[PDB]
């Protein structure tokens, strides 16, 4: 029954899988009671790969909420679909985190870590076959960051070879919340190295750049970066909610995208960014154009090491084929030449709301190393000067921690070196 | 009368097992209850078709074959579908997670749970045959099942039947339908543990099935509907000795004698034609000159390669429908004094030929149309060897940087195996350079 | 843009046609691994023929037939014309040649014992001195058409482009590799015509003409001013006829008209004329070079037939 | 050329043309290498075990 287990933690983490969860409600025709409205029965063909059947023939999504505080988790109970979450899935502290990855994963956090687990477990449980997990979660905070880590370590140990994926909000100075965020980047990067199959690296400084840019949008708000990434994750789990040609789970997936285990940093893409309808050249010289892209990351930088191409509605698949051919092509030698044939495409005809056609864009590329330089740059200007360090050794992490960790993302920036001069 | 087991292993071999089904039972009169009212032998008998269908005390015609995937989800559509009825439930194997393109998945970590109960069920069908000829596998070489678990049945049925026949219907990858970059692995790992338990593979290369559906039937973009139904054709025409009365091919035996004099190079190059779309209005019917020609061009082939640049090492021409001697001999004539037909010294320059009346079958509705006769070229030539040579570059590319391999380490399997596999294919390709070429 | 790899370093055709491409706009050239190529400007030796044609969405083109090296081998030419009933062992216009190793034609040649001067290569007339040398024996030509001022032997080179729908075209400017030294009954300097060989070992390398290349402005001029007739008539109608002869006996071996690539190929025919105006076909090669100074129009003419009329873009050949 | 052994029956006919002369492994074995690889399987996922029992230690230690 190839059931995915969802879990949102922090603030940035729950904002995001409530957008999810709301947006890929719309596109299975549940409505916030958790009651099927739809015209098709394509609709509820795999609706068991996010939802559970329950008695009052309700689908209530998989889907565990988690943070140090209660704020956000009221504010989800309170938004549009809040009724639809299974009311114990709530796992809530009340300590918060102050923005500190050393309480998220150390002090306070391990406090809240086994009642989260024994969630996990029970959805786990009634599970025919679970084949893995979600993450949603900021890097840049305490919570999604530390906390989110913590659990990921936890689900690794008692499910070692299940899939863990996450989508990771990565932070920027230019949309950012407290000074100390660097810091929390890198040792979660650390963690997501170690123990995720895939990382879809989401950058607050991309969505700004695409809301403020490509949008026109001269106050972009949190919900303005949310739209971008709720759509986005649509995209990428189309493949798997719908029907069709693929006979695929999140193994399958990640055997054909991740071909040296650290190296599984994915940029996600969308387009489009308005009624004139978008002919398949557009949609697919958009989907490759760094404009396009959320981790703002330059892919003439570095090579690809796998792309997918995700395209929605009702097309010619000849054209896309053309298409996605042309470019390849056309653009061959960022595409590393030792890998045949690594450029995959799927074709769902169930378009989004709203837009007729889509495409959502995979890329692992070498060019990811450059979110990572930049995090390791902000953080060796505060490191080197032990700046902002006694919040996290007052809750017993040592200097030594934060050297290890600084040293493993130069490691994977090294890797990612290795594999783009290749 | 002597039975032959169909096995059908992950979705490749499933999904081309339904189309190869539904055709038999159509060209043998079998409705998709399992009735065959031209049977007057109710409940058994030794007809020729008893080679590939048993007989229940109903009259039920019940294929004597085995589906076997490691998820659900294709083999559910069989248990659903329209000829659900045809095969008993035992025959119908499945676990709960498939191998994920993994070759070590499907050979080792998953295959090691399921391969007893599948012997026991080859067992139950072995136990119901009177004179057991051997097995005809059909499975891609991409998938980690196809790939792996198809490897690991293969050493089990050498084990459990030393003496029988094994063929295998192996669909090669192809970039065009296919969504895995490492399908080149798999094929390798495969045909290395695979090779001396085969005595003769027939590759279908999905990229010339892909070419030929939009050349020959006007499909835009075929599906694997399409692709089944015309290797489907193909499989029948193969298979039809074994089906229907005649004298050639009548016995799996007898394919590895007149096709294969070297037991390692074993895999014949098909040749089908003609192939001709149902929508087309105006079709002028081609004469058995025509078809016999078309058999020498390499847009016709299951794999695409030139047969002008290698050796034969042996030929044979599988006609169905309305065809006399007199007309092959004429075309082989005209052929011979036309085209570049090079045997190796030690081999006789020669055709077997063989001739079945009954024309090709179709299904209604269909992409092909009925024709008045077509044949099946199945040609022993060293150019078939250019496949393995494409495949095995592209291993090089991938393996120099270990691309992947740590999904196949973390399954248990160990780095030797992939450099023993590959150097396996290197000798494979020096076979078949001394066989077919002069310096 | 199109796009092509390079894979022979040493071909000077080719290097002049690469940089002609180039400068387009529309082609750009990629590491020689790169899969992603419309045109191959292949290796000479075991291009990997059986790797091209298997890019969905792209049509791949090749500047050598696979196969053609049966014409442009000695051995494999002599037997393609004793074995081949177009062409015949009574071929008229390829000297007789005998295949012998060191399927052997010892005693066959040697029954051809009884003007008994011979060739081996891959010059003497007792037997023994050339089956004791180890190849082809062929008889050499003893009688050939000496340019009066000097007194010297030459070889004609023509240029053949095969197109990918067999096309045969013979480029209009040949040229002549003249000796520079009086051709001698009695060494070889004075009954040999190589470039190299001229401009080394061979005293007088230039006195009559530049590099002992003399071109058909000047041959032709030359055969009406001595002997009354024009290089058309008295050479180039034999040239024509044994190109188209040769080329038309492999098309169906290799032609790619119905394959799933494409292929091309420059060959460079060279013969010996006699002193009836008699053209005899001495060798067909496979990865010829070209005169300096043809090189750049020779280079667009492929451009231009052979590569563009695959690829378009936004006659100095003769159609045989 | 030369047509040799014609067989003929009501469903066909088979026959030849010449247009020219001419001129192991154990039950046994096999569940050796499965369980090789089933403890190369263990080995790694007892690795990575080992490795979040340090970290674990690590946890409490902070
Ligand atoms: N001709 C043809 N090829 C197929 C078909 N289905 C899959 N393939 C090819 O098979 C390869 C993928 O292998 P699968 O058969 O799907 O894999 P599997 O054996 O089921 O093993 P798993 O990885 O466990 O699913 C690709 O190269 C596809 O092109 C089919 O129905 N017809
Ligand atoms: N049968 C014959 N009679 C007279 N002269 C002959 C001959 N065979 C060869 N020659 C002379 O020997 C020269 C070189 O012979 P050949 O053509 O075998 O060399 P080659 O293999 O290098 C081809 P090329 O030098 O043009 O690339 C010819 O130019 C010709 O002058
Ligand atoms: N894109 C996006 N980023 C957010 C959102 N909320 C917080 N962030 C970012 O996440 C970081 C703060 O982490 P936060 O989720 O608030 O901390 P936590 O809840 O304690 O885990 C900063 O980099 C913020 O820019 C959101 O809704 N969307
Ligand atoms: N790796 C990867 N790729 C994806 N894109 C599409 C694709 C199609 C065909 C392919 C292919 C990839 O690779 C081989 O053939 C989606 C995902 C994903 C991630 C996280 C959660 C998810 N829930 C559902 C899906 C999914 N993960
Ligand atoms: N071989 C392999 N695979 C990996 N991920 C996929 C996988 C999951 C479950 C599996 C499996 C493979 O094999 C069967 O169960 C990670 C690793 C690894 C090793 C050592 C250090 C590491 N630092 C980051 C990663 C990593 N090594
Ligand atoms: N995420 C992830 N996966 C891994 N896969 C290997 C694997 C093999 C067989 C399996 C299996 C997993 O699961 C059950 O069978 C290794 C690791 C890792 C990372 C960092 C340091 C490490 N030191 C030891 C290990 C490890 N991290
Ligand atoms: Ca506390
Ligand atoms: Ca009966
Ligand atoms: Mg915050
Ligand atoms: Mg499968
Ligand atoms: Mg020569």
């Amino acid at each position: 029954m190839r059931e995915i287990v969802h879990i949102q933690a922090g603030q940035c983490g729950n904002q995001i899988g409530a957008k999810f969860w709301e947006v890929i409600s719309d596109e299975h025709g549940i409505d916030p009671t958790g009651s099927y409205h739809g015209d098709s029965d394509l609709q509820l063909e795999r609706i068991n790969v996010y939802y559970n059947e329950a008695a009052g023939n309700k689908y209530v999504p998989r889907a565990i909420l988690v943070d140090l505080e209660p704020g956000t988790m009221d504010s989800v109970r309170s938004g549009p679909f809040g009724q639809i979450f299974r009311p114990d899935n709530f796992v809530f502290g009340q300590s918060g985190a102050g923005n500190n990855w050393a309480k998220g994963h150390y002090t306070e956090g391990a406090e809240l870590v086994d009642s989260v687990l024994d969630v996990v477990r029970k959805e786990s449980e009634s599970c025919d076959c679970l084949q893995g997990f979600q993450l949603t979660h900021s890097l840049g905070g305490g919570t999604g960051s530390g906390m989110g880590t913590l659990l990921i370590s936890k689900i690794r140990e008692e499910y070692p070879d299940r899939i863990m994926n996450t989508f990771s909000v990565v932070p920027s100075p230019k949309v950012s919340d407290t000074v100390v965020e660097p810091y929390n980047a890198t040792l979660s990067v650390h963690q997501l190295v170690e123990n995720t199959d895939e990382t879809y690296c989401i950058d607050n400084e991309a969505l700004y750049d695409i809301c403020f840019r490509t949008l026109k949008l001269t106050t972009p708000t949190y919900g303005d970066l949310n739209h971008l990434v709720s759509a986005t994750m649509s995209g990428v789990t189309t493949c798997l909610r719908f029907p069709g040609q693929l006979n695929a789970d999140l193994r399958k997936l990640a055997v054909n995208m991740v071909p040296f285990p650290r190296l599984h940093f994915f940029m996600p893409g969308f387009a489009p960014l308005q009624y004139r309808a978008l002919t398949v050249p557009e949609l697919t010289q958009q989907m490759f154009d760094a404009k396009n892209m959320m981790a703002a990351c330059d892919p003439r930088h570095g090579r690809y090491l796998t792309v997918a191409a995700v395209f929605r509605g009702r097309m010619s698949m000849k054209e896309v084929d053309e298409q996605m051919l042309n470019v390849q092509n056309k653009n061959s030698s960022y595409f590393v030449e030792w890998i045949p044939n690594n450029v995959k495409t799927a074709v769902c005809d169930i378009p989004p709301r709203g837009l007729k056609m889509s495409a959502t864009f995979i890329g692992n590329s070498t060019a990811i190393q450059e979110l990572f330089k930049r995090i390791s740059e902000q953080f060796t200007a505060m490191f080197r000067r032990k700046a902002f360090l006694h919040w996290y050794t007052g809750e017993g992490m040592d200097e030594m921690e934060f050297t290890e960790a600084e040293s493993n993302m130069n490691d994977l920036v090294s890797e990612y070196q290795q594999y783009q001069d290749a | 009368m002597r039975e032959c087991i169909s096995i059908h292993v992950g979705q490749a071999g499933v999904q081309i097992g339904n189309a190869c089904w539904e055709l038999y039972c159509l060209e043998h009169g079998i409705q998709p209850d399992g009735q065959m009212p031209s049977d007057k032998t109710i409940g058994g008998g030794d007809d020729s078709f008893n080679t590939f269908f048993s007989e229940t005390g109903a009259g039920k015609h019940v294929p004597r074959a085995v589906f076997v995937d490691l998820e659900p989800t294709v083999i559910d559509e069989v248990r659903t579908g329209t000829y659900r009825q045809l095969f008993h439930p035992e025959q119908l194997i499945t676990g709960k997670e498939d191998a994920a393109n993994n070759y070590a998945r499907g050979h080792y970590t998953i295959g090691k749970e399921i391969i007893d109960l599948v012997l026991d069920r080859i067992r139950k069908l072995a136990d119901q045959c009177t004179g057991l000829q051997g097995f005809l596998v059909f499975h891609s070489f991409g998938g980690g099942t196809g790939s792996g678990f198809t490897s690991l049945l293969m050493e089990r049925l050498s084990v459990d039947y030393g003496k029988k026949s094994k063929l295998e219907f192996s669909i090669y990858p192809a970039p065009q339908v296919s969504t895995a970059v490492v399908e080149p692995y798999n094929s390798i790992l495969t045909t290395h543990t695979t090779l001396e338990h085969s005595d003769c593979a027939f590759m279908v290369d999905n990229e010339a099935i892909y070419d030929i559906c939009r050349r020959n039937l006007d499909i835009e973009r075929p599906t694997y509907t399409n692709l089944n139904r015309l290797i489907s054709q193909i499989v029948s025409s193969i298979t039809a000795s074994l089906r229907f009365d005649g004298a050639l091919n009548v016995d799996l035996t007898e394919f590895q004698t007149n096709l294969v004099p070297y037991p390692r190079i074993h895999f014949p190059l098909a040749t089908y034609a003609p192939v001709i779309s149902a929508e087309k209005a105006y079709h002028e019917q081609l004469s058995v000159a025509e078809i016999t020609n078309a058999c020498f061009e390499p847009a016709n082939q299951m794999v695409k390669c030139d047969p002008r640049h290698g050796k034969y090492m042996a030929c044979c021409l599988l006609y169905r429908g309305d065809v006399v001697p007199k007309d092959v001999n004429a075309a082989i004539a005209t052929i011979k004094t036309k085209r570049s037909i090079q045997f190796v010294d030690w081999c006789p320059t020669g055709f077997k030929v063989g001739i079945n009346y009954q024309p090709p079958t179709v299904v209604p509705g269909g992409d092909l149309a009925k024709v008045q006769r077509a044949v099946c070229m199945l040609s022993n030539t060293t150019a078939i060897a250019e496949a393995w040579a494409r495949l095995d570059h592209k291993f090089d590319l991938m393996y120099a940087k270990r691309a992947f391999v740590h999904w196949y380490v973390g399954e248990g399997m160990e780095e030797g195996e992939f450099s023993e596999a590959r150097e396996d294919m290197a000798a494979l390709e020096k076979d078949y350079e001394e066989v077919g070429v002069d310096s | 843009m199109y796009t092509f790899v390079v894979r022979d370093e040493n071909s000077s055709v080719y290097a002049e046609v690469s940089r002609l491409l180039l400068a387009t706009g529309q082609w750009k050239r990629l590491r020689k691994d790169n899969p992603r190529f419309n045109l191959m400007l292949g290796e000479r030796n075991r291009l990997p023929f059986g790797r091209l044609g298997h890019e969905p969405g792209l049509v791949q083109l090749v500047n050598y037939y696979r196969g053609a090296d049966k014409l442009c081998r000695k051995a494999s030419l002599v037997k393609l014309i004793k074995t081949s009933p177009e062409l015949s062992e009574s071929c008229t216009w390829f000297p007789e040649s005998y295949v012998i190793y060191p399927t052997d034609e010892r005693e066959v040649f040697l029954a051809a014992y009884n003007g008994n001067v011979w060739i081996a290569k891959s010059i003497s007339s007792e037997a023994s001195e050339l089956l004791d040398f180890i190849h082809v024996i062929q008889k050499y030509l003893e009688k050939p058409l000496l340019l009066e001022p000097g007194h010297r032997k030459f070889d004609i080179r023509s240029w053949v482009l095969v197109d990918h729908l067999y096309n045969i075209y013979l480029y209009r400017e040949g040229v002549l590799r003249t000796s520079s030294e009086p051709y001698n009954s009695a060494d070889k300097t004075c009954h040999l015509t190589n470039h190299c060989i001229q401009k080394e070992y061979s005293k007088n390398y230039g006195r009559y003409e530049e590099g002992n290349e003399m071109f058909f402005e000047e041959f032709n001029q030359y055969l009406m001013d001595a002997l009354n007739t024009t290089l058309e008539n008295s050479i180039l109608l034999q040239i024509k006829h044994i190109i188209r002869s040769c080329l038309m006996c492999i098309e169906p071996a290799i032609s790619t008209k119905h394959l799933h690539y494409q292929s091309f190929q420059l060959f460079g025919f060279d013969f010996m004329v006699d002193e009836e105006l008699k053209v005899w076909l001495i060798e067909v090669n496979g990865a010829p070079a070209c005169a300096q100074k043809l090189y750049a129009e020779l280079c667009q003419g492929i451009v231009d037939v052979a590569i563009s009329s695959v690829f378009p873009l936004a006659s100095i050949f003769i159609k045989l | 050329m030369e047509v040799i052994e014609l067989n003929k029956c009501t469903s066909g006919q088979s026959f030849e043309v010449i247009l020219k002369p001419p001129s192991d492994p154990s039950l046994e074995e096999i569940q050796k290498k499965l369980e090789a690889a089933e403890e190369r399987r263990k080995y790694q996922e007892a690795e990575l075990l080992k490795h979040l029992a340090e970290k674990r230690e690590h946890e409490r230690e902070v």
